[PDB]
RNA sequence: AUAAACUAUGCCGACUAGGGAUCGGGUGGUGUUUUUUUAAUGACCCACUCGGCACCUUACGAGAAAUCAAAGUCUU
């Protein structure tokens, strides 16, 4: 639905079928048409994850609007479960966050809140793409030459939810972030 | 108490947004209004006269010098009333900068008057 | 209290040790900017990765020679009879030189400003 | 308010360090011992951590030398 969106005017391929997908979940389960009824879309953007194994394997991410960031995470666990289930690829939700300018302040009367700031911002999306579960410990690295790896500790009792989307997070980040980042269980 | 507006840390949480949300959290919560709720109760009243980061280092600063009034030769005694002091007006400034007014309260009755309620 | 010979004089105090790099000050736009100069001509390994309060930005991994100290120096002049003049600041004409100089325009080095023919402010001087 | 008012050694900003030495936290603890028909706890100890304690020490840097992990410290 054009209406499970935000700018309203039309989707992709892919961002149609999430809105139809969506409506669809509320529909079919009671449970989650309390919290869908509430759920607003910002934008979709959908990823292939090339492995050397020559596999097209695909995964999209979905971006929910901040005012029903809230929402999304009450039932963010079985939203997900299903929209893989009727996809048949990777999903993964996150905030629509705005970043703001470093030296680029114009309003000579407002301040730049650290909230929208690259560093938390870009460190944001980590946090929602485990999503179901929080890590526990997230380290840098400083290979000699000068790269930066980001080796975060996962939760052992999620092994089951994260363990396959772990390829896809990596490759989702290197490419908006600009971040290498293994996972390591714990 | 604001200082203590977060004795809610203790039995609600959890520091504290609810008023933002961020790094948020799992647990309950019925959102803004949740906060807001009790959260407005909270010092059973509210505030904002001016400005609790010195309505409390001009307090335990006022008090601070019954003894040395009374005492009188505890100059280890004026030896920090100098330092409660220099700070109690440390501040200032940045208000005197900003936040209090341009001349009072920047400057005060300190040293002194027992404020103000 | 002044984040130039702060750091500077960390990797400068480090070298001589000899290792492996390690922290320096907070970032500053300029520490990461010399910490690049410094890499771009050599010297220097690869600036790093850290993030905190001001914490931010990096740390950087030693290697090589870069003997010794990088240059903090704590006035600021420049350009022609200027410039090639602490140039004797260098550890030698015939090459080797290389004197990080502020330029009005760019952070630049002994020559990378002597460049589109710049000047202005003398921030350092390396090897 | 003089001073047989002192590490004859500055520091707003810190390393060559260690080793040990002391007082915090956090571990293990294994050691004790409380609690007290058994403990747990509490203590004692033990190690181990990290806090920072001060010191002490020179496989380093000095300076003009005795000494210095500084006065080490950027052709001196």
């Amino acid at each position: 639905a054009l209406a499970k969106f935000h700018k309203k005017q039309s989707l992709t391929k892919i961002e149609e079928q999430v809105g139809s997908a969506l409506v669809e979940l509320q529909n079919t389960h009671p449970d989650l048409k309390t919290s869908l009824e509430s759920i607003i879309l910002t934008q979709v953007k959908e990823f292939q994850i090339n492995k050397t194994n020559k596999k097209a394997k695909s995964a999209v991410l979905i971006y929910v609007h901040f005012q029903s960031y809230r929402v999304l995470l009450s039932a963010a666990r079985k939203l997900i479960i299903e929209l893989e289930k009727k996809l048949k690829q990777i999903v993964f939700f996150t905030a629509q966050r705005k970043i703001e300018s470093k030296w680029v302040k114009e309003h000579k009367s407002q301040q730049r809140p650290r909230s929208r700031c690259l560093t938390y911002v870009y460190d944001a999306l980590l946090d929602d793409l485990l999503l179901p579960s929080t890590l526990i410990g997230k380290r840098i690295r400083a290979r000699l030459d000068g790269t930066s790896f980001y080796r975060i500790q996962l939760d052992q009792n999620d092994r089951d939810f994260l363990e396959e989307k772990l390829d896809a997070i990596t490759h989702i980040y290197k490419t908006v972030t600009t971040r290498e980042v293994t996972f390591e269980f714990k | 108490e604001q200082i203590v507006k977060y004795a809610r840390k203790g039995l609600t949480p959890s520091q504290i947004g609810v008023l933002l949300r961020d790094a948020h959290g799992v647990t309950q919560a019925r959102v803004i209004t949740g906060n807001k709720i009790m959260r407005i109760l909270k010092s059973n009243g509210l505030a904002p006269e001016i400005p609790e980061d010195l309505y409390y280092l001009i307090k335990k600063a006022v008090s601070v010098r019954k003894h040395l009034e009374r005492n009188r030769k505890d100059k280890d005694a004026k030896f920090r009333l100098i330092l409660i002091e220099s700070r109690i007006h440390r501040l200032a400034r940045y208000y005197r900068t900003v936040a209090v007014l341009p001349p009072n309260w920047k400057y005060e009755s300190a040293t002194a008057s027992a404020l103000v309620n | 209290s002044s984040v130039l010979a702060d750091a500077l004089n960390a990797i400068n105090n480090a070298e001589k040790t000899g290792k492996r790099q390690v922290l320096i000050r907070p970032s500053s736009k300029v520490i990461i900017k010399f910490l690049q100069v410094m890499q771009k001509h050599g010297y220097i390994g690869e600036f790093e990765y850290i993030d905190d309060h001001r914490s931010g930005k990096i740390v950087v991994q030693l290697n090589g020679r870069l003997n010794k100290c990088g240059v903090i120096s704590p006035r600021f002049n420049v350009k022609i009879g200027d410039i090639e003049k602490w140039t004797a600041n260098l550890l030698p004409a015939r090459q080797f030189g290389y004197v990080i100089l502020t330029t009005s325009a760019g952070i630049m080095d002994h020559e990378e400003a002597r460049r589109k023919h710049v000047s202005g402010k003398i921030l350092g001087f390396v090897y």
